[PDB]
RNA sequence: AUAUCA
């Protein structure tokens, strides 16, 4: 990973092999190159911040490196040749002789038009300085995505098949598990973080153990993901025994077999453990199903999703808001949304959405032939 | 990104008192103390000690939302007794109890040879 | 990749214990469960830290610059 | 009619038949960007100078 | 007039009272409470000529005029935000608008690029203890980070016996087990030395 | 502080008539006064970024120091024994207290009935220490002397806090003082306002004075840019 | 002092300017890197 | 002696097993919470990287450096930089650590918490020493280098609490139990046939009298007697995790009394 | 990466269903949800 | 279909949704960043002039701040760059484009939108963290969950538009729906699960917890109800302390299979004057049911009263269950 | 054509839509510095002002209620029953 | 255009 320039690369800080494994994984290179970490998971009802597929994370564990990841994006740019005379250039543009400059800052550019690796960047800042001389010259520079930030990892200069100077810039960030951040077990049991609690707020075993993750009991029944519960029980034994827990498909391993082994370790056979409430210290009237379960960190993180707009770039043809988060677009108040407004009887709210909040324009029409013919020299 | 600074949990805000004592309207001789940059650590401790006070009629605390480190504590006492005084005494009792706890641990620790 | 300092769940330093664990296995031939326990890793949260670690750093070192 | 399914084949025929759209549908006023004649816009609002001068 | 400021670094909110009682048999009367703000500004100039501080202190006395003394490089400037303290002649010729504000407000709103407020120590509900020819003021100083210490302001009209008066108060500090404290009675115009003393005792 | 004002002017010959008019209109004869102003700017040798600790843009501005001087310092020997009254204007250790002011460019707005300027002021009462001169103190703040001017005139106290100044201004330099107002007097009418009401009320007072002098002397709103002390 | 660009494989420093020839001195390979800023970067240890 | 009482069961450099009798569960817990969260410690907080030729990221390494335990015995005589009067840090408020490492060896060169050197003046106080519990005396393994792999950096360690970051957490797991026979009826035991056979008996059962079935339910009964185990990371000695915990909670309560006083 | 190098596309009777003949040749679980469901086979 | 009958729009915002037991039914947690972007154009008026001047002073970066000033003249002042962003003196009739603030009415929507209830008006609540937070009982109408769902937010720009939202499509109004002439929001998950557990005959609460459970109800009269058991030891039942959330005047009767006036199996339901007499509270009672506690409350007391009841029932129940706990294991599948 | 007051047959009660639109309109006008026909008992929000004006039936507006044929009945806000 | 998200 450290020697390749790819657009986007996500690497887990401290990957862990799973406590519960398949005999088939041997060939899949999975234990050598894992996709997650064995989290200490309590299936409990706690503050109600884990309702409807959400989960609670141990904010204490997150600090210790649980689920952090590296992030590398790579920005590219060419120095194109437009015919006999016109040639783009790598340089730090000067605002007096360069048109349509980016509002972002150009100070982090060395005179070769690149940021040296090691400089910390931030939104709207200029990674690569470029101008497309035409006459003095327009600004063709590359700014860092406005929704991101980080430190420049590496910057390389090259020529291609025909010898056009082109430069690749890598930017490294460390993404620390936040709220809308998605995670799942290996049982189609997905969810986002609802809240993160510190160790003291968390429920705890008399032994001093605390969950990394709190998942809701309400997941399990309707879903019938029994293997999730077994994964856990087996992983608990595996963790204590120091033996690889064989979670392979068609085998002679029984929930009874594993139960017996867990009782040999001092824990209650069905994985339950008595827990104490973190805020009061009072024993919970319920005993919580507690043990390690292999959880995966998924590509969907809240900060790459979050988007808001209030007047912005417009299309040329339709003169309406541009598309997508990427382009600082506006959202679509579509047909089905029009319908709801019509159902509500929100006549003026609708007019506003369709006019003031988007499209709205003024023409002069003729009273004889109701056409937009009128040569309004309004002045 | 929309993440609040970690010190916001314990470090008082610009012009923000630890305590804000407001009087309860619905009940006679009852008050509501809002504790800024505090959690269960202190709330449940105080509430439980006020419960030991005989002249205290009502005592409860609540952390209205977990994103904010603050809690409202409601104290109701018998007529003539002041709830601020009730809180003052429970605070004192706690300290004196902890003082003995330290003294007792220290004595017992010094006896150990490990 | 590279042993975690401190167990995520309780924060018992686990950074020192790596080589010592790997040694109690080659040199002492000992099974994983005893080595962990020898090293005083009693809670399963701490056990899982070492037991399930994949020291990818060692492969990473195999590349020249 | 053109906002559902037949669009252009409906507007050509609309042309040669010299149709006249009275703009009472919700669709029309939406295309036109005017306050639709639905709930909130199903009636009109007027100031009365009589009642106005009465309250002062 | 004469003065001295004693700042008890190692102490707690209680230390004030402990010292308050060690004087119980020396007290006479108690006048109105006092207040005080102690600000620290750091200069942002990057060419600053060698040996020119980058630090400037602002000492605001409450109802000692609502006056603020600026201190930098052993020099002081006395200012006031009180319209009532404006010299009559300046109001008459229009030099003044008759409606002044604090030099600190000016610093933070008009000169903020040059001067940045680093710290703000406040002392509220202070106590004015009146002894024999020696007025002793006590107040607990607090920062944005909780308690910061105890401050003793010693003012005495009696130009004579003073070195004794200061030594006496330092003694009552030894009694209450108040060790590791700083005392200043240095000098650079009363309000100015007093302000300076706070700086010496707190910086 | 908010200063609402209007300005005007008259040539030396219009003096007596104007004094007579303002005396009847206000009920009181004029009062002689003077003031010395010294303007200071950020030291150009030093350079600092123009931003907050919060990284917010701060615009560099001039600081104005102003005080009075005893009239006797403005009367030479030729001036000697001349009624110390309004007619005199025609024949033209530590630091002292000073008024320190920083002003903002007047409020924006087309068709403003008056000029409205915000003024931050504090009072310097005294100093002590090594470098106690007001000059050193300004340097300590990171400022340097730029220019200074003397203003001599007569003022009238009117109703609702309205003040009228008839002034002459002289810039001061060793090369010599030059009269900025050479030819006549700068006329200024203003009210200092520490609520929207009192602001619209003050505007009215100024407007009534403008109205009452219409035909004789005109009072108008000066150009915002002419009342902007920012350094650039 | 000063290493404008580094080599990808042999890791030998290069220090070249505009129109100097995008290649390494000894080995062929036109790859070449950039070498860290001398403006030292600080990180919070959290 | 007086109010609540302690009876230590076992001691070491790393553990304190004890019994806390004549106490409110609320108090036992509030102490437990404080030990985890509010006791101050010294930990690396800023990492300026001069050179890094390693297989690991600048911040990956940086993160680890915070989790390395530092001597926080005399932490109480160090100021929080926030409260300190300088510009950033100084001696009165920080410990400066240095780390220079290089792959001289053909074999893999290791970087340990022992390889950290104090560059700031300690004012002769027990602070900033990387805690080494390691038998071979190496401490925490920070990094691995090959040949021309250099790591040159500077660390600024600062006073802090676990609420700000879990790196300033002086305690590992805190064991906490009460009523090993469920005499209080504080839990309804989930079972299949017999809750007594199905659920394992606590160690602490031996330190309490079994209920004896031929007795009615003691409703009047309240929770006192808490079997706890405090585990230290290194920064502060096990005893001082308990003591400083008791003291922090005491100071925390005093602030409230004082707040009321100013009001 | 592995599962991408074992992916099968089927362009355009009841193709989406898991056939008996798919035993041991194609994965009964690895298929997309929606539009391409059962038309994207995995070896 | 795509530029006229539906079009993308400005004053729109979208992010990942997550639940909250501490939000009121009708509110929506809005991330600070989203609030700092979305704007409402407010006309300078004697009533707001001072407040508005302050948000202008606060500027585009501080939370309760503003982005633009619109003069009578028509030209827009950008507070981010204007050299006069400080000394900006407002005039009646100007517009201050200020940030979205706590209690502004906003259109919240989950696509598809095959319902009028798929777009409802919520009260803003500016909060930290990057997700839109919603009350759990409002989940069902939108058809949302927190497995990675995103939701749309639209901001009205006129006093008229705002009224439309607040007066016609606000969440409390939408509780009883015409789709099936019954409530379209009810008590779910933790709160539903905890509500059964709380209301069993077996379930008794000690004084300490009763006081916290009481204080937790935001409209509680301050009256400690007489314990169902006064000596040996004062004890309250679940039924009793839940009834504090049930408003006075609320009358309900339900007979399930085998219900007598002696309800031996704690069958059916009997609520007299907003006080439970018998039976266990669950889906049939507190869900989005035709005969529902919600159906009666909306109809009898009002939509605003019923919306408060949701929050109330959840604040008590969730608190109780936080301390009681609830789990699920393999042991629960074992027969 | 306009139906005479004596021949009006639409509801004597104000529709949800009418009330929402009156409140919207007044609030808008109040916000555009229109004269307020009630004592603002400290009120500052134009909708809360509108609510107050409608509460005392001091809103000088009339609802022109159109019939499908094109005719209409005019109703004063003062005369419409507000049971909503 | 493919992949993907609920
Ligand atoms: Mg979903
Ligand atoms: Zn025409
Ligand atoms: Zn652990
Ligand atoms: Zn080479
Ligand atoms: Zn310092």
């Amino acid at each position: 990973y450290n020697v390749r320039m790819d657009t986007m690369a996500n690497i887990l800080y401290y990957p862990q092999k799973p406590l519960g494994t398949t005999r088939a994984m041997e060939y899949l290179k999975f234990r050598e190159l894992p996709a997650g970490q064995n989290a200490i998971v309590a299936i409990a009802c706690y503050s109600g911040y884990n309702q409807e597929d959400s989960m609670i994370m141990n904010q204490s564990s997150i600090d210790r490196g649980l689920f952090r990841s590296l992030f590398f994006r790579s920005y590219m740019d060419q120095e194109k040749k437009y015919g006999m005379s016109i040639t783009e250039t790598f340089e730090k543009p000067q605002r007096t002789n360069t048109l349509r400059m980016k509002h972002g800052t150009y100070d982090k550019l060395d005179d070769d038009g690149l940021i040296a690796p090691g400089v910390r960047v931030s939104g709207e800042d200029v990674i690569i300085g470029k101008t497309t001389p035409i006459s003095s010259k327009r600004d063709a520079s590359t700014p860092l995505r406005s929704t991101e930030n980080g430190i420049v990892d590496q910057v390389l200069v090259t020529t291609n098949q025909d010898g056009l100077k082109f430069v690749k810039v890598r930017v490294r960030t460390t993404k620390i598990p936040q709220i809308g951040d998605k995670f799942a077990s290996r049982h189609g049991q997905k969810g986002t973080i609802g809240i993160t609690y510190r160790r003291e707020d968390m429920p705890f075993t008399a032994e001093g153990i605390v969950p990394d993750l709190i998942i809701n009991p309400h997941a399990i029944p309707s879903r019938m993901t029994v293997a999730h519960l077994i994964e856990c029980l087996l992983s608990k034994v595996a963790a204590l025994s120091g033996n690889e827990g064989d979670a392979s498909p068609f085998t002679d391993i029984t929930v009874e077999g594993i139960s017996k082994l867990l009782r040999e370790h001092g824990y209650q056979s069905r994985g339950f453990e008595v827990m104490y409430n973190g805020h009061t210290g009072k024993k919970l009237m319920a005993q919580i199903f507690f043990g390690p379960t292999y959880y995966q960190r998924l590509r969907h993180m809240v900060d790459d999703k979050i988007h808001a707009r209030a007047r912005g770039p417009m299309q040329v043809l339709t003169r309406q808001p541009v598309e997508g988060r990427s382009r600082d677009g506006g959202l679509r108040f579509g047909e089905m949304e029009r319908d709801c407004m019509i159902a509500h009887g929100a006549a003026s709210f609708l007019k506003e959405r369709l006019m003031e909040a988007s499209d709205a324009f003024r023409v002069h029409i003729c009273g004889i032939c109701g056409l937009m013919t009128v040569i309004a020299k309004l002045n | 990104m929309n993440a609040p600074d970690r010190f916001e949990l314990f470090l008082l805000g610009e012009g923000e008192s630890k305590l804000k004592i407001d009087p309860d309207t619905k009940a006679p001789n009852a008050v509501v103390i809002t504790f800024e940059k505090e959690d269960h650590t202190l709330g449940n401790l105080i509430r439980a000690e006020l419960l030991n006070d005989r002249k205290v009629l009502f005592a409860a605390y609540k952390v209205e939302h977990p994103f904010f480190a603050r809690f409202k504590l409601r104290i109701q006492t018998t007529e003539g007794y002041d709830p601020k005084d009730a809180l003052k005494n429970a605070c004192n009792s706690i300290i004196n109890k902890l003082g003995a706890l330290k003294t007792n641990f220290e004595t017992e620790w010094n006896l150990q040879t490990l | 990749m590279i042993v975690p300092v401190r167990c995520f769940s309780c924060g018992k330093v686990v950074g020192d214990k790596w080589e010592s664990y790997l040694n109690l296995l080659q040199e002492d031939e000992l099974d994983e469960g005893t080595a962990l326990s020898r090293l005083g890793l009693k809670r399963y949260c701490c056990r899982r830290m070492i037991l399930t670690h994949v020291d990818l750093i060692e492969k990473f070192l195999r590349y020249n610059p | 009619r053109c906002s559902f399914e037949e669009t252009v084949e409906i507007l050509f025929e609309a042309g040669a038949s010299a149709e006249l759209d009275d703009c009472r549908g919700v669709s029309e006023n939406v295309i036109l960007g005017q306050m639709a004649p639905i709930g909130t816009g199903a009636f009109d609002v007027m100031i009365d100078e009589e009642s106005l001068v009465k309250y002062m | 007039g004469k003065s001295a400021v004693i700042f008890v670094e190692r102490a707690t909110p209680a230390t004030l009272t402990e010292l308050k009682d060690a004087l119980s048999n020396s007290i006479l009367s108690v006048r109105d409470p006092w207040s005080i703000d102690f600000r620290t500004y750091r200069c942002s100039i990057k060419n600053l000529p060698a040996d020119v501080s980058k630090l400037m202190y602002s000492i605001t006395f409450h109802h000692h005029g609502r006056q603020t003394v600026l201190i930098k490089d052993n020099s002081a400037m006395v200012t006031t935000a009180a319209a009532a303290d404006i010299p009559p002649a300046l109001v008459f010729n229009g030099s003044s608008t008759g409606v002044p504000e604090s030099i600190d407000t000016i610093l933070s709103s008009k000169l903020s690029n040059i001067w940045m407020q680093r710290q703000l120590i406040k002392g509220d509900a202070g106590e004015t203890l009146i002894l024999d020819g020696l007025t002793v003021r006590l107040v607990n100083l607090f920062s944005s980070t909780g308690f910061k210490g105890l401050l003793i302001e010693l003012q005495a009209d009696e130009a004579g016996e003073f070195e004794t008066k200061i030594a006496g108060i330092e003694g009552h500090l030894a009694e209450i087990r108040a060790k590791e404290y700083k005392t200043s009675s240095d000098s650079l115009n009363e309000i100015c030395d007093l302000a300076y003393q706070y700086v010496r005792a707190l910086e | 502080v908010q200063q609402l004002s209007l300005f005007g002017s008259i040539g030396d010959d219009g003096y007596d008539l104007l004094i007579s008019t303002l005396t009847t209109i206000s009920g009181n004869p004029p009062l002689l006064y003077n003031s010395l102003c010294t303007v200071w700017k950020p030291n150009p040798s030093y350079d600092v970024e123009n931003v907050n600790s919060r990284n917010q843009l701060v615009e560099p501005n001039r600081i104005k120091l102003s005080k009075e001087v005893p009239f006797s310092y403005l009367i030479d020997e030729t001036m000697m024994d001349k009624p110390l009254n309004f007619r005199i204007l025609k024949s033209f250790e530590s630091c002292s207290p000073w008024s320190l002011q920083i002003s903002d460019i007047p409020a924006a707005g087309n068709n403003r009935s008056v000029s409205m300027q915000t003024i931050a002021e504090t009072i310097i009462l005294s100093s002590a220490g090594k470098n106690s001169s007001v000059s050193s103190l300004m340097n300590g703040l990171g400022y340097v002397f730029e220019f200074q001017y003397l203003t001599i005139g007569v003022k009238f106290f009117m109703k609702h806090g309205l003040i009228l100044e008839l002034q002459k201004i002289w810039q001061i330099e060793e090369a010599g003082n030059s009269q900025i107002t050479s030819g006549g007097f700068l006329l200024k009418a203003y009210i200092n306002v520490s609520d929207i009401d009192r602001i619209n009320y003050t505007e009215t007072a100024l407007m009534n004075l403008k109205k009452e002098l219409q035909g004789y002397i005109e009072l108008s709103v000066p150009d915002r840019q002419s009342m902007d002390s920012r350094v650039a | 002092a000063t290493l404008k660009y580094i080599c990808a494989e042999c890791s030998s420093k290069l220090s070249l300017s505009r129109t100097d020839a995008v290649r390494c001195k000894d080995c062929g390979h036109r790859i070449l890197l950039k070498a860290r800023t001398k403006r030292l970067v600080q990180f919070e240890a959290r | 002696e007086e109010g609540p009482q302690v009876k230590i069961r076992e001691a070491s450099k790393d553990n304190v097993d004890f019994i806390l009798s004549n106490v409110d569960l609320a108090m036992a817990n509030s102490l437990r919470r404080v030990m985890i969260a509010e006791i101050p410690t010294l930990a690396i907080d800023s990492v300026e990287v001069e050179t890094n030729t390693t297989v690991l990221a600048d911040e990956f390494i940086a993160h680890r450096l915070g989790l390395i335990p530092l001597q926080s015995m005399d932490i109480e005589q160090l100021e929080y930089s926030r409260d300190c009067f300088c510009e950033d840090h100084c001696d009165k408020c920080s410990v400066v650590l240095t780390l220079q490492a290089f792959g001289e060896s053909e074999s893999t060169t290791n970087v340990y918490s022992k390889d950290l050197v104090i560059v700031s003046n300690l004012m002769g106080r027990n602070i900033g020493h990387p805690i080494i519990q390691d038998k071979e005396g190496n401490g925490v393994l920070i990094c691995k280098l090959r040949k021309g792999q250099e790591l040159k950096l500077t660390c600024v360690a600062k006073k802090g609490i676990a609420k700000e970051h879990a790196k300033w957490g002086p305690a590992a797991a805190i064991e906490f139990e009460y009523d090993p026979w469920n005499k209080l009826k504080h839990t309804d035991y989930w079972y299949e046939q017999d809750s007594a056979k199905e659920w394992p008996q606590s160690k602490n059962c031996e330190y309490e009298d079994p209920p004896n079935e031929g007795d009615p339910f003691d409703y009047k009964a309240q929770a006192d007697t808490f079997y706890m185990n405090v585990e230290s990371v290194g920064s502060i000695p096990v005893d001082q995790v308990v003591v400083r915990g008791i003291d922090t909670l005491q100071k925390k309560v005093a602030s409230i009394l004082l707040a009321l006083t100013q009001m | 990466t592995l599962s991408h190098l074992r992916r099968t596309n089927t362009p355009i009777a009841k193709p989406r269903q898991l056939h008996n003949t798919h035993w041991g040749l194609v994965c009964p679980a690895e298929t997309p949800e929606g539009q391409a469901c059962g038309l994207v086979k995995n070896l | 279909r795509g530029n006229l009958m539906g079009k993308r729009v400005d004053f729109s915002a979208r992010t990942v949704i997550s639940g909250d037991p501490n939000l009121e039914l009708d509110q929506v947690g809005v991330p600070k960043s989203i609030a700092k972007t979305l704007t409402y154009p407010e006309v300078v008026t004697p009533y707001n002039i001072d407040r508005l001047t302050q948000l202008v002073r606060n500027g585009p970066n501080e939370h309760p701040g503003a982005k633009y000033v619109i003069r009578d003249s028509g030209d827009r002042i950008d507070l981010r760059y204007s050299k006069r962003a400080g000394d900006i003196q407002l005039q009646y009739g100007w517009k201050v484009e200020r940030h979205i603030m706590d209690n502004d009415p906003v259109l919240f929507n989950r696509q598809p939108s095959l319902h009028k209830m798929s777009m409802m008006a919520h009260r803003v609540k500016v909060i930290p963290y990057s997700t839109f937070r919603l009350n759990l009982s409002v989940t069902s109408p939108y058809n949302a969950d927190f497995d990675g769902d995103e939701m749309n937010l639209h901001v009205p720009q006129s006093e008229e538009t705002r009224a439309e939202l607040s007066q016609l499509c606000a969440v409390p109004l939408q509780i009883v729906s015409p789709q099936s002439n019954k409530p379209c929001m009810g008590i779910v998950q933790d709160t539903l699960c905890g509500i059964r557990k709380l209301t069993l005959r077996d379930t008794f609460i000690e004084l300490d917890q009763v006081l916290n459970m009481l204080y937790w109800v935001p409209d509680w009269d301050g009256v400690i109800p007489t314990p169902a058991i006064i000596k040996p030891k004062p004890l309250w039942s679940g039924k009793q302390i839940l009834s504090v959330a049930i408003p006075n005047g609320i009358h309900l009767q339900r007979f399930d299979e085998g219900t007598t006036l002696l309800s031996p199996k704690d069958n059916g339901m009997l609520i007299i004057d907003g006080q439970i007499i018998f039976g266990v509270v669950e889906k049939k009672t507190v869900g989005s049911s035709n005969g529902g506690l919600i159906h009666v409350v909306t109809r009898e007391k009002g939509p605003q009263v019923c919306a408060k009841l949701f929050g109330n029932i959840q604040k008590v129940v969730n608190f109780w269950l936080l301390h009681n706990g609830f789990s699920t294991g393999i042991g629960d599948t074992i027969a | 054509k306009a139906i005479p007051k004596d021949q009006r047959a639409t509801t004597p009660y104000m529709t949800k839509y009418e009330r929402a639109r009156i409140l919207g309109t007044r609030a808008l006008q109040i916000s555009m510095n229109a004269p307020v026909f009630v004592d603002l008992e400290g009120e500052t929000d134009p909708l809360r002002i509108a609510m107050k004006e409608l509460a005392e039936k001091k809103i000088p507006l009339v609802i022109r209620r159109y019939l499908p044929d094109g005719s209409f009945e005019d109703w004063s806000v003062e005369e419409l029953i507000v049971d909503l």
